[PDB]
């Protein structure tokens, strides 16, 4: 027999490449390749392939690009350095409920005007979570990082993007119900672009993601190792209704030539606490399903207890919710309060000085939004950690563990079209 | 640098009709003028472009053409209306100018 | 657009026109596209260069002057073309790729050229 | 360097060596040059890939195994090669381009290879 | 018959690509591809092609690139933020003519020295058009935008550039006298690069452009629609002589470590008003030609009246002229003062704070030039708008309508070298 | 990987598979790599285009229809193939490169195609 060379052979190997974005908003960018209105999906009969969501470099690219965009989009904005001044500040008491006592403060200070030789006396209402008592206050992070306000015209809506492989590469999708984080699956198809993934940023409860189709999925590395996070994907949504009931106004204060600070204004109507409403019966059925599935790894008669949270900072102990461009830190307690052998109202706090992906060295100021905010989201899954009885509680961590829940189905491979085989022919 | 003319010589009876034809080596739209030159005289303009007569020109003169094919029809020929007829390209397709740019002819029309 | 979908080498050798075409087919998401386009071109050209040097340019199926060395396999053509997925085959003889390619280059430079001039 | 200058397809088919060569021939005006060079390469390679898959690589004029389907035209070769500008011709049959190209690929993969091996 | 494939066929289609620059100055960049000393132009016999100057994307690229260069070149320069200080300021009266009364003011202020703990008292003479009365004055735009001075070593000379298509593309040129803004022309040639175009920036009167070769050309979209601008291209130049007669001096004032402000100095000799001289007889003949051509669209016995200007800001009502790096705003009245059925002296003003392509949010300060400026330019065309009698007057608008007057002759096309035809042959 | 190491044209003509392969083989040291990759591709393609238009594609050694014009040299083949280093030869006839290349293109377009169709 003789060597015969074949070109265009259907052979692939694991690979890492950068991916293309396909699709004014802070992440949308509006510089992505328009998507294919009629994308193809090609089924591969008799192909079994191995996937591993915990070692998937698509997660790392999503993380790196979203952080880089955050800065590329918010970098060319007004700095708030002039606000790191001693503030004189007292409590807002004029028309408040009991739940809001001490929550808001009326601060006033001496700040630079359009002319550098003149000062103005201005005021703003700040949330308690943004100041430090030295009646004299400092803003949080004036001793740690520079604070830049976000540009008021930039939207923070989690508009979905698609990732696309370069020619010569392809993305394999694992179309397999009941497939956990790792191992082979018998159902694979080839796509050039991923499904659209919304860059939703949250902690504890995953919002507006994909649903499982047959059962609540519990995906984790090891399971028995309690140092790892458990990603629980619901097969049904739980609807959650969040609100910020106070009717706000805002002020534009010049801080020098070409720049202005967005200060909060006065509040219209009475002052009430922000909150989220989770349908109660829906939540109770949803956890019952989570429990039945958890028992498969812990024992059929094992008690599964749900606790509120571990101790920690707001980014750990409260639900992190970003809607309308406002930043909420919700109590998330009472949702996880059972042993398993109307609506739930979750009090929620608001904070304007944000330290997010870059934990230190940089801060962003969320400008106020006038009017009242009402936001409705889908709870699609949980981040849980584990401690006769097993105890579970809401967890958190870097965003990579949340984004990987939308990318567990994908792997990047390279095409190797050139190869040989023995045949009965010759040159 | 464009026109050529082919009939050379034509004879007709009084009251008859003759035609003459010119061709362009390059397409020139409708940019062809026509002239009538009587012996011993400076030429007279008959036609501006392929389809337009000059005022004062008898209605018996008419013509048409486009691209590279152009003709002149002279009907109701008058006795002794003898002349040499000519074509001129009024458009220079190389320089883009629009002026007389190449001339030629010879018809010996005798009646 | 990929094969090896239960397609043994015999059947797989007939779908080469599809897989052969999908090889070519300063913002954060700006510079990355430029870099990605360059990568796609680079891979395309590397494969074309090998086909060129082996005398397989312009062909999907190329018979050559290199005999099959039995040390490269433990199966008959009657076994692999009918029972093995192209993908399985490529993995089984992957460690001989560099041997075969060097032989293919000599089989042209000398046998089809230095000896033909 | 372009033709179709009153040049009918017959004459135009003879000037192909000229038009075939002018296909390849971080400041504001810095990054743009890099992007432009990549674009020029991309277009060149896409045309070469099609010539390759149809078996027309290395040729300016390529006769193939695909018969002309009369549904594609309303003229004789004696009419188009002598009276039509290459440019006019290309516009008149532009809506059949994708049909002809698919047929040309099959005419190689099967007829010149799967049936020849 | 059989399909025969041909490669290198002379076929082109409309296309949009970026173009290459071919050719220290602010626009010249000095990073362009050297031009071809012996460029080719290839005539296309029997080719008629359609052009449209109003939909020509080459105009948009010129506009985008020149704006981007403006900032790339002037961005790394000294900021003048410290000058947004209350100024104490009085009129310059020491040696002036009547025409200049109130035109210049002697301002003084307290400014930062090399050391931040020390101040200096300095003065500068400002043009009236650069200050706002609050004897207390503010600089224009200290309440709107940041002001950055241009770097003193950067030239603003409108050095020409050429645009070149990438391989695989070509530029078609319409070599047709009397060709208006749109439609087919029978005279086309292929070039790889455009003629050099000077990036001249002006309003109302187009300076240093190309001339028409046979007649004054009137190009507009619609004509009958009076909302559109009329671009009038002269077939002869009109020479205009502009001057700034005062002999200026300048001062370098340190504004802190590593930076200095260029202040104006004292004036040598008497103070006179800047002005432009348009040859009178030449101007009168030039308009007579414009009128004869305008009548072709309005009637042979229609009265054509020329008015000075509409109301508006300086960028609208005066001629905008940039020469030597100095910025002039000329009266342009008396040039357009007739019904049509020595020299003209145009008084002219000077302004140093410039808001140009980016109308708001950014300002540039033009440093003073020592000595006396004399500048001679070619008027090559007009921007006119229209209102028994038709009335026309100088117009203005974005620079795109001025730059398109040099690009009306060009179109970008792509080459499609691969195609088929039936033949009597077979494989 | 280079030859011309005392290797006269005869011997040098046999090492072409090596030299033919080493032709393809936003930080300060980031953007520069992207620019360098584009340059390497550009040079590769320019040489391939010339081989294509002359009908030398896929070959290391290509005999053509252009006769040698004696005005191009002052030596016999028996003198240059045995005594001259490839490098010396290339320098000696460098001023005729553009003549030979134009002739090679005509030798294909007309002689092998317009006259064969
Ligand atoms: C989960 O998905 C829902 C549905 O897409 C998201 O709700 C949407 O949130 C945006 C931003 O707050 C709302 O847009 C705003 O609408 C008002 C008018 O009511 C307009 O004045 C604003 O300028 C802005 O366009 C949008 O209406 C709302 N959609 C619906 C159906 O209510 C939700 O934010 C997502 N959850 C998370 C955490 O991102
Ligand atoms: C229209 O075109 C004319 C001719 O090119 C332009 O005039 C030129 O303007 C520059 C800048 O003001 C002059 O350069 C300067 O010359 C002095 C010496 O006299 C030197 O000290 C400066 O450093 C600088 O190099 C140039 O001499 C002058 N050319 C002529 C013939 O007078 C005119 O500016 C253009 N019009 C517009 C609006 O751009
Ligand atoms: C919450 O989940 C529901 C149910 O999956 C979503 O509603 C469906 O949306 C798809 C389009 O994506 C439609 O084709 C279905 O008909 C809808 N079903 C129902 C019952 O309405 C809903 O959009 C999700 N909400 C969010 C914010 O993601
Ligand atoms: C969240 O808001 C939705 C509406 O956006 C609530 O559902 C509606 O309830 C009213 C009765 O009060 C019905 O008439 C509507 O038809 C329902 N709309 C939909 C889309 O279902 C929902 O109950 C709220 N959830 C919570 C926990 O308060
Ligand atoms: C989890 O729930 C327990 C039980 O409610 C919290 O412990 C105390 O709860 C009472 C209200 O019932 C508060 O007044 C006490 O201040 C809480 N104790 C402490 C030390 O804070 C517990 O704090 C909850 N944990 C989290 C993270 O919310
Ligand atoms: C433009 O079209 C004209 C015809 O309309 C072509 O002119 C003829 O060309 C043939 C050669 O192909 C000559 O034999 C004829 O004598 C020419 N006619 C005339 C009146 O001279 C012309 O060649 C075309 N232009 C180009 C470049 O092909
Ligand atoms: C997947 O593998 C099965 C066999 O394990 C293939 O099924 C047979 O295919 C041949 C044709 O090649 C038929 O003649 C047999 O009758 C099929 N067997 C049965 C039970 O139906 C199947 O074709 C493979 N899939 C693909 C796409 O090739
Ligand atoms: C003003 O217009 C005149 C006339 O077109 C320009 O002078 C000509 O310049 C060209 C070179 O571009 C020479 O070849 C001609 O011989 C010159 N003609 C005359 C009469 O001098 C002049 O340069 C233009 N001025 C400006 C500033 O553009
Ligand atoms: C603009 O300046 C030019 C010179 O740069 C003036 O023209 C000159 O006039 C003198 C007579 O005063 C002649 O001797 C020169 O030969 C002329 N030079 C040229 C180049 O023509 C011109 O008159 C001035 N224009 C206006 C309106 O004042
Ligand atoms: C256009 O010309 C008219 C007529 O001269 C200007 O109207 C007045 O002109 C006199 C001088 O003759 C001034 O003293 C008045 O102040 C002008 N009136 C107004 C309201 O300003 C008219 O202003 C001119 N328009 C422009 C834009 O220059
Ligand atoms: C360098 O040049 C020398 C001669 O000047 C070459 O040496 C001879 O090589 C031939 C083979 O081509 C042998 O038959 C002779 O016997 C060698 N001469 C001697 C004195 O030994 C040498 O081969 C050249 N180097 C290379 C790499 O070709
Ligand atoms: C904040 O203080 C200002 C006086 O500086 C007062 O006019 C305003 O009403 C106060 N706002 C609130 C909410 O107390
Ligand atoms: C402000 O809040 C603190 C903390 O609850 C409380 O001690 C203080 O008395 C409050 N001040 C006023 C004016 O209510
Ligand atoms: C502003 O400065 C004066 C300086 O005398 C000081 O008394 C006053 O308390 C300051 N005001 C604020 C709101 O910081
Ligand atoms: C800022 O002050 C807080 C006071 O609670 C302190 O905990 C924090 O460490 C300080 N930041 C830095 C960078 O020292
Ligand atoms: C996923 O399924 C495989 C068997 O297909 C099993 O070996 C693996 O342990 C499962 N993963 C986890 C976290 O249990
Ligand atoms: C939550 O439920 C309460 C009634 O218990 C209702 O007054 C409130 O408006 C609801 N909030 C939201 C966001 O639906
Ligand atoms: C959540 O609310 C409870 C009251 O039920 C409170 O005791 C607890 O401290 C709150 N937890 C967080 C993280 O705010
Ligand atoms: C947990 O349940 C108990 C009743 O068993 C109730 O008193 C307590 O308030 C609940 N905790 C939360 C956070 O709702
Ligand atoms: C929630 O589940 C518990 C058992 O874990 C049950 O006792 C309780 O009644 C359920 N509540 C609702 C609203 O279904
Ligand atoms: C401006 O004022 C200074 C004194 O501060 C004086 O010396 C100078 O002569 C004045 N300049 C003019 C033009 O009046
Ligand atoms: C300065 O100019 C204004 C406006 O013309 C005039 O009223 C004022 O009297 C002038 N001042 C001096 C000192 O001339
Ligand atoms: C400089 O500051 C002093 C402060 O006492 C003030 O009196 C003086 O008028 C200021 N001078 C200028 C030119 O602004
Ligand atoms: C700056 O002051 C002038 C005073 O005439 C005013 O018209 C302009 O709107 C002000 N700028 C801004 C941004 O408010
Ligand atoms: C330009 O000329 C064409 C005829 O060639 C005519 O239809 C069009 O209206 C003219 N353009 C204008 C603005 O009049
Ligand atoms: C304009 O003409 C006047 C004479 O009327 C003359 O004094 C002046 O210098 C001329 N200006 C220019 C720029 O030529
Ligand atoms: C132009 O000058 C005249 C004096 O003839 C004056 O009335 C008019 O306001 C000035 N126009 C502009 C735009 O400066
Ligand atoms: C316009 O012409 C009149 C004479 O008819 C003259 O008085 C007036 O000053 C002229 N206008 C301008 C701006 O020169
Ligand atoms: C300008 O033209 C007008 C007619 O519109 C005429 O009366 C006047 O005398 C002319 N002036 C010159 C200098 O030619």
């Amino acid at each position: 027999l003789w060597v015969t060379v074949y070109y265009g052979v259907p052979v692939w190997k694991d690979a890492e490449t950068t991916l293309f974005c396909a699709s004014h908003n802070v992440w949308a960018t509006h510089a992505c390749v328009p998507t294919d209105p009629n994308p193809q999906e090609i089924h591969l009969e008799n192909v079994t392939e191995e996937f591993n969501m915990w070692k998937n470099n698509m997660v790392e690219q999503m993380h790196t690009d979203i952080i880089s965009l955050w800065d590329q989009s918010l970098k060319p904005c007004v700095k708030l350095t002039p606000l790191c001044v001693t503030l004189q500040c007292t409590n807002v008491t004029n028309n408040i409920t009991d739940d809001m006592r001490g929550e808001l403060k009326n601060c006033s200070f001496n700040m630079t005007t359009e002319l550098r030789d003149k000062k103005q006396k201005v005021y703003s209402l700040f949330y308690r979570l943004d100041v430090v008592q030295i009646k004299e206050y400092r803003l949080i992070n004036c001793n740690t990082s520079a604070i830049t306000q976000a540009c008021p015209k930039v939207s923070f809506e989690p508009i979905p993007i698609h990732y696309c492989a370069p020619a010569g590469f392809a993305i394999l999708k694992c179309k397999d119900k009941k497939f956990n984080g790792t191992g082979p699956c018998p159902s694979v198809s080839t796509v050039q672009c991923t499904h659209g993934i919304k860059p939703v940023v949250s902690t504890q409860l995953l919002l507006n993601g994909s649903l499982a189709e047959e059962e609540v999925m519990i995906r984790s590395e090891n399971i028995t190792n309690n140092a790892k996070n458990i990603l629980v994907q619901f097969n049904t949504p739980v609807q959650i209704n969040c609100t910020r009931p106070n009717n706000n106004t805002r002020k534009s204060i010049r801080i020098g030539p070409g720049q202005a600070f967005y200060a909060t204004g006065d509040i219209i109507g009475d002052i009430r606490q922000a909150h989220c409403n989770v349908s109660k019966a829906t939540w109770n059925e949803t956890l019952g399903k989570v429990v039945k599935q958890l028992r498969k790894h812990f024992g059929n008669n094992t008690i599964i207890r749900f606790a509120n949270s571990s101790g920690g900072d707001l980014e750990v102990t409260t639900h992190s919710f970003n809607c309308g461009g406002e930043f909420f830190y919700c109590n998330t307690s009472g949702l996880f309060n059972s042993t398993w052998i109307d609506s739930i109202t979750l009090p929620c706090r608001i904070k304007q000085i944000i330290n997010m992906w870059q934990r230190i060295g940089q801060a962003m100021y969320a400008p106020p939004i006038q009017g009242v905010i009402r936001c409705v989201s889908n709870i699609t899954g949980l981040i849980l950690t584990r401690d006769t009885t097993e105890t579970f509680r809401p967890g958190g961590g870097d965003m990579r563990d949340n984004w990987r829940s939308e990318l567990y189905k994908y792997k990047v491979v390279k095409i190797e079209p050139l190869g040989v085989a023995p045949t009965r022919c010759k040159r | 640098i464009v026109m050529t003319q082919t009939p050379a010589s034509v004879e007709a009876a009084v009251g008859g009709t003759v035609t003459i034809k010119c061709q362009a080596s390059q397409r020139i739209g409708s940019h062809v003028s026509w002239y009538q030159q009587k012996p011993g005289q400076r030429p007279k303009l008959l036609i501006y472009g392929a389809s337009n007569l000059e005022s004062g020109v008898p209605s018996r003169f008419s013509g048409s053409g486009s691209g590279t094919q152009f003709t002149l029809t002279i009907s109701d020929l008058e006795c002794a209306d003898a002349a040499t007829y000519y074509c001129q390209a009024t458009y220079d397709p190389y320089t883009g100018g629009s002026y007389g740019a190449g001339f030629g002819g010879g018809t010996a029309v005798v009646v | 657009f990929l094969g090896a979908a239960g397609s043994t080498m015999g059947a797989a050798s007939m779908t080469l026109t599809v897989q052969a075409r999908n090889l070519l087919s300063l913002t954060v998401w700006g510079i990355k596209q430029l870099q990605a386009r360059v990568l796609a071109v680079e891979r395309y050209l590397r494969d074309q260069q090998l086909l060129g040097i082996w005398g397989c340019s312009g062909k999907l199926i190329c018979c050559t002057n290199v005999p099959w060395n039995s040390s490269w396999s433990n199966r008959n053509l009657s076994e692999i073309w009918d029972n093995m997925t192209w993908l399985q085959w490529d993995k089984e003889i992957s460690n001989y790729t560099q041997i075969i390619y060097g032989l293919l280059e000599e089989s042209q430079n000398q046998q089809e050229k230095n000896e033909q001039d």
